[PDB]
């Protein structure tokens, strides 16, 4: 958006644009540059000019700290919206109540959360392009407008508030606004704000790093999303008992091998299992059945699977072999201690398999009991248990 | 060509003199054939900036800038050895050794410098052998080394008054202050009397490695001693000056060179002199020697296990190694996201897409965003940056602004000022809006003259990228007199099939 | 600032005689040997400005006085070559040898007065 | 001789080795403390003989980023064909610029994993060498030369799989490596071409991606836990 603003301010340098069209505006509202005076509220709009007006009111209205002015601006532009019978105006209407509640409520100023109406459906439920579009982002212009002035801030909790864009980025990421760089562009504005308003050290840091992690590594820079989240979770945090987290960063760690089966198992995994009962929701069952995904895919690798077979392989001709020479008795004692190293590392590498293979195929059971939208896997457990 | 490669195969180094220069090797060989001078030896132009270009005339310096475009043309020869003469020299012996480079630099002095010549005459003829005039060839020992006690240089009003001394005076001011414990020979004159020639800081700087090696252990107690810490260490670091910085860096790593007697370590003979090694590793960094600065670094860390990881950081990001800017990990943030996609240049993981994010969230940037557009190759989307920068004057710079200027063919931004030294950008710039406005207008002798100015004022900087415009003035000639085929660019290339390690600075733009 | 007096210049009130003779002179040096840019720049904004002058604000000075821009002085003749043989010429200045013959006055008034230079050299001094 | 001069407070190289080699049938934890107790006492004095012992600052850089790309190029080349033994006297730095030059390639292609201890770490990088490159751990020159190494490589796969494979098909190539001989290196029926092969497409295969594959690959020599088990001695 940043890019697409210095491109129309050039283009009105040029004198080529006409700065009365939508592109301009969508882009004055995106980056809250409330100079470029409106387009006339009888003169008939598109959906960008009239989202830029309604928020250029709510930017005024902020500014002075009205609740009534407000509510005149917004039911003047919804009188005139319906008789063209445009498909886009119930959406406009979507906008106009979700900012009546912000500006009524003295908390929780927001309506279902918008998130939840994409996780009922427990998909991007593919409704239609028109029907997923555009108003995550007037939320969180909104949201930041609400404290653009702290003489209309007057209290701390709302500075709390303000930082709950991990809801609006959970929804934009997985896609109403039907991006993702929007989506890390936000993260990076909740990690400014958190660094400019309050403490430095709490729990809501840990969630926003958590979130922008998840944003960088669906960017695919997976390195860098594992540090992030690496440098906020593996830490002296405050009240440190984050579960899901670590699950994920567990999980990413065994995706990259940036860090050793072993100790991501113990370190990462164990501990999210250890700060458990008390998210008993559908992200409970989704921490125990990334983790049943991690331990498969340690159990399924090919290569090393190979190994283990052809080590089973000489741990049994071993064994024939000892038979055979008991019947070089120096000889016998040498190969005696060599085998039984060999037999030893068999023991600790049989039980490893047994254990990943049993809690893999647990929680596998478990993702299915605890929550039903992960079903196709029990085939899959199936397909790891009678065999 | 024989006279060519004989004048390479041996040191002949001594061409150092600019007034001597424009007689020597760099007038005649432009009166030599073209044929002939495509024939000679590539050394000649190997060290293009090493031959001091003080004195020479405008059309000689035309000549070399012509030559020196048509020798990078053809096999490029940015490449050049990284390594010079190592400093350690090799108990009585050691101290014939000191004494030794002593007199071959005075004698070097007299053979080199009439006044000033007689009194290094009369300063060695200042008695007494000990095997050390052996080296100097005999006819000297037995001309001026029974010898006449009156000094054949001044006759009491003749010697010079000591004046115009060098801006590097505080090194003779320590030789001084240093020589007067124990004086084996008025050599103290060549400092206190003899310091009229900017010698000054030629000799000075010359032996005062040796006289602190001789200073050190030269007893078995000497205030001296720590005279030479004290002064090393106000040395260090100091103000209004980075040349005093450099010497006395000169000398710490001198001094640390040498062998040191019954030293058990060479580790600790670089501790010789008790010093701080961290102050001079961040003084090095601001002398700009960065390998210098590391090694610094690295023998601090050696002895005390305690680097600076800032400066590490500050260091490894100006390294000219291309594998650098990786050796410290800084813990990821979204600033060390940005700063380490700017480095790479690269579309993947966009440089692009965070300073998009950047720019909004408000989350140096402003020379980083447009230097990432340009690298990445969205030329227009660096003009539009650009543009918008200059509407909000929040670029305020004629640097970056001017990468754009020519490589989007906008020519209706001014050029830079053309006696200014001015960066390579700024520099293609005005080449290019001269050439294309000469192309609308048509004058050739124009351009020609207006090149030639050009090209004048760039060699004495110094500046690595000096024989590139070399490159960009030849060919840019040949395309432009030319009345038909115009080419002169890839066939080289071609020819390479690859980059040839050219590296970066050989082929950019 | 140069682009914003030109855009100034030209529009008939701006670009007037009242201006000092030689300032175009100096402009034209500017732009053609330290900018040496003639895109827009040189034989195209400050021919434009010549023209303009030549035409607007012609033979009517702000002030009849000193001859200020008149034609009577050969210095606007000297600077109209040099003009002419700077449009992408070689030795584009190509001026050399004005013959003044002393009409140009390089000392101030009271040149008398100042001839103080007798007593240039002061006593024991310098 | 360095670490016999630089350091003699701490225990010479013939001391530490002997008691590593003490252990050969424990667990992996004792080796790895024991490692941890070794490598505390022997400091890493390599960095030392660039430096001061070489020339002026320039070039003890230049020699220094020499090393790293030499030794990481070794390195890379080593893993991507299964170069086994990597002894200090099997490696050659020259005095003139400092590369490191891969004496005694004989065993080869998984042959090192076939050795009564397993050499686990893909290339030696222990804590001598790691300092070699300086301050810096294995980290800046090293590893960016390691990924370049690899991409180039991944980008020659045809033409570099066809080589070893007429290496396979030449009957003087024996891509199988008696025990026994492979016994002596240390102390000093199936065709395995097609599983050798296999494995070098394997370790050029672009499932995981070069940038976090080079970094595993920097991690397993680094990390103790395997360089604790690579072999008694050989460092």
């Amino acid at each position: 958006f940043s890019l697409n603003e210095f491109y129309i301010d050039s283009l009105k340098a040029n004198d080529a644009i006409d700065e009365c069209s939508n592109e301009v505006y969508a882009s004055a509202w995106r980056m809250q540059k409330w100079d470029i005076p409106p387009l006339s509220l009888d003169n008939k709009t598109t959906k960008d000019c009239l989202v830029f007006e309604v928020l250029h009111a709510v930017h005024n209205y902020a500014i002075y700290g009205n609740y009534l002015h407000l509510e005149e601006y917004i039911n003047k532009k919804l009188l005139l919206i319906n008789p063209n019978e445009e498909p886009d105006s119930l959406l406009f209407y979507a906008l106009a109540y979700d900012l009546k509640f912000l500006i009524r409520c003295n908390q929780s100023q927001f309506n279902c959360d918008i998130l939840q109406l994409l996780k009922e459906n427990k998909q991007m439920s593919s409704q239609l392009h028109e029907c997923f579009q555009l108003l995550l982002e007037i939320r969180n212009v909104l949201l930041s407008l609400l404290q653009s002035h702290k003489q209309l801030d007057l209290s701390d909790d709302l500075a709390s508030f303000r930082k709950y864009y991990i809801l609006e980025l959970l929804k934009i990421s997985e896609l109403i606004v039907d991006n993702l760089q929007n989506a890390f562009s936000v993260a990076m504005l909740s990690d400014a704000l958190y660094r400019k308003f309050d403490l430095a050290d709490e729990n809501l840091k840990h969630d926003i790093d958590f979130l922008s992690s998840k944003i960088l590594w669906q960017r695919d820079e997976k390195i860098d999303a594992i540090g992030m989240l690496s440098e906020s979770l593996s830490k002296t945090n405050s009240s440190i008992f984050p579960s899901i987290s670590y699950a994920y960063l567990g999980n990413w760690l065994y995706t990259t091998k940036s860090e050793k089966t072993e100790l991501v198992s113990k370190n990462y995994f164990e501990k999210s299992l250890s700060h458990m009962s008390h998210l008993n929701a559908k992200e409970k069952a989704k921490i125990y059945c990334m983790f049943a995904q991690f331990c498969d895919n340690n159990y399924s690798s090919p290569d090393l699977t190979e190994d283990f077979k052809r080590m089973e392989k000489l741990y049994f001709e071993k064994k024939n072999d000892i038979q055979q020479l008991e019947r070089l008795k120096n000889h016998h004692s040498r190969e005696m201690s060599s085998f039984i190293i060999d037999e030893r590392e068999y023991l600790r590498m049989s039980t490893f398999r047994s254990k990943m293979l049993t809690q893999s195929i647990t929680h596998y059971l478990k993702c299915l009991s605890e929550s039903d939208e992960n079903d196709v896997l029990i085939s899959r457990c199936c397909t790891m248990w009678l065999s | 060509i024989e006279v060519s490669n004989k004048l390479f195969e041996r040191g002949h180094k001594r061409i150092a003199m600019n007034n001597y220069l424009c007689l020597y090797f760099w007038q005649v060989l432009d009166a030599c054939p073209r044929n002939v001078l495509h024939s000679l030896s590539l050394e000649i132009w190997k060290c293009y900036k090493a031959y001091d270009i003080t004195e020479f005339p405008d059309s000689l310096k035309l000549f070399f800038s012509d030559i020196m475009g048509w020798n990078f043309f053809k096999s490029p020869e940015i490449a050049d050895l990284n390594h010079y003469i190592p400093k350690t020299d090799p108990y009585e012996e050691s101290k014939l050794i000191i004494w030794k480079l002593i007199c071959q630099k005075a004698c070097s002095l007299l053979f080199k410098y009439i006044l000033l010549d007689s009194f290094i005459e009369d300063c060695i003829r200042m008695q007494e052998l000990r095997k050390f005039l052996n080296f100097p060839k005999d006819s000297i020992i037995y001309d001026s080394d029974t010898l006449v006690s009156e000094e054949g240089s001044f006759q009491w009003v003749k010697l010079q008054p000591t004046n115009f001394d060098s801006l590097s005076n505080w090194t003779k001011e320590e030789t001084l202050k240093l020589l007067n414990m124990m004086g084996k020979s008025s050599t103290h004159s060549l400092k206190l009397l003899s310091t009229y020639m900017v010698f000054s800081t030629s000799i000075i700087q010359y032996i005062i490695h040796l006289i602190l090696l001789e200073f050190d252990f030269n007893g078995n107690n000497k205030k001296q001693k720590e005279y030479v810490t004290q002064l090393i260490l106000s040395g260090l670091l100091n103000k209004n000056t980075n040349s005093i910085r450099k010497t006395c860096m000169n000398i710490l790593l001198y001094l640390r060179r040498q062998l040191g007697h019954h030293a058990l370590n060479p580790f600790e003979a670089n501790y010789w002199v008790p010093i701080n090694y961290s102050v001079a590793a961040s003084t090095a960094y601001d002398c700009h020697l960065y390998e210098q600065s590391l090694l610094f670094l690295t023998i601090h860390n050696t002895k005390t296990d305690e680097l600076d990881i800032t400066l590490l950081s500050d260091i490894l990001s100006q390294l000219p190694c291309p594998d650098a800017y990786y050796g410290i990990k800084r813990e990821t943030s979204f600033k060390n996201i940005l700063l380490k996609a700017v480095h790479e240049k690269r579309s993947p993981l966009a440089i692009s897409y965070l300073d998009a994010a950047n720019m909004y969230r408000s989350n140096g940037t402003k020379m980083m965003f447009s230097n990432t557009l340009n690298n990445a190759g969205f030329f227009s989307l660096n003009e539009f940056y650009i543009d918008s920068l200059k509407a909000n004057d929040a670029i305020d710079e004629c640097s970056e602004v001017y990468a754009s200027a020519w490589r989007m063919q906008k020519w209706d931004i001014p050029p830079l000022s053309l006696d200014n030294k001015t960066t390579k950008d700024c520099l293609v710039f005005e080449v290019l809006h001269a050439v294309h406005n000469y192309a609308i207008y048509g004058n050739y002798l124009h351009l020609e003259e207006y090149i030639n100015k050009k090209l004048l004022l760039i060699n004495p900087n110094e500046e690595p990228d000096s024989l590139l415009f070399y490159a960009l003035a030849y060919d840019l000639k040949f395309l432009i007199r030319c009345n038909q085929s115009q080419f002169n660019i890839l066939q080289l290339l071609k020819e390479n099939k690859q980059m040839s390690s050219q590296l970066h600075e050989c082929f950019q733009l | 600032i140069f682009p914003f007096i030109k855009q100034q210049f030209i529009l008939f009130n701006d670009y007037s005689p009242m201006l000092s003779y030689e300032a175009i002179d100096y402009w034209k040096s500017l732009y053609i040997l330290l900018n040496e840019n003639l895109f827009v720049g040189q034989s195209s904004f400050k021919s434009v400005f010549l023209k303009w002058l030549k035409w607007h604000l012609y033979h009517l000075f702000s002030k009849e006085g000193e001859l200020p821009f008149f034609s009577f002085t050969d210095s606007s003749i000297i600077i109209f070559d040099l003009l002419m043989m700077i449009f992408y010429r070689p030795l584009s200045l190509s001026y050399i040898t004005t013959e003044i013959r002393s009409p140009f006055e390089r000392n101030l008034f009271h040149l008398k007065e100042a001839w103080p230079v007798t007593l240039r050299f002061p006593y024991t001094t310098d | 001789s360095a670490h016999k001069v630089y350091h003699p407070k701490e225990w010479s190289l013939s001391t530490c080795r002997k008691l590593i080699a003490e252990k050969q049938m424990e667990d992996l934890e004792t080796r790895l403390k024991v490692y941890d107790l070794v490598c505390r006492h022997y400091r890493p004095v390599f960095r030392h003989f660039f430096l001061e012992s070489y020339a002026d600052p320039v070039q003890w850089f230049t020699t220094q980023t020499n090393y790293a790309r030499s030794t990481a190029v070794a390195s890379v080349l080593g893993h991507v064909l299964g170069l086994g033994d990597r002894h200090g006297q099997n490696i050659l730095i020259d005095k003139t610029s400092g590369e490191v030059i891969h004496i005694d390639l004989g065993i080869a292609f998984e042959q090192g994993k076939k050795l009564p201890v397993p050499e686990c770490v893909p290339f030696r990088l222990t804590r001598d060498v790691v300092d070699g490159m300086g301050i810096t751990g294995v980290e800046g020159v090293f590893r960016r030369c390691m990924e370049f190494t690899l991409e180039t490589l991944r980008r020659e796969e045809d033409s570099l799989l066809s080589v070893l494979e007429v290496l396979r098909y030449d009957p003087l190539f024996s891509w199988l490596i008696s025990p026994l001989r492979r016994m002596k290196k240390q102390k000093m029926g199936e065709s395995e071409a097609e599983r050798a092969i296999l494995k070098v497409r394997q370790k050029l295969s672009s499932t995981l991606s070069v940038e976090a594959s080079v970094g595993e690959l920097i991690r397993i020599a680094q990390d103790p836990s395997y360089l604790a088990l690579m072999f008694c001695g050989w460092s």
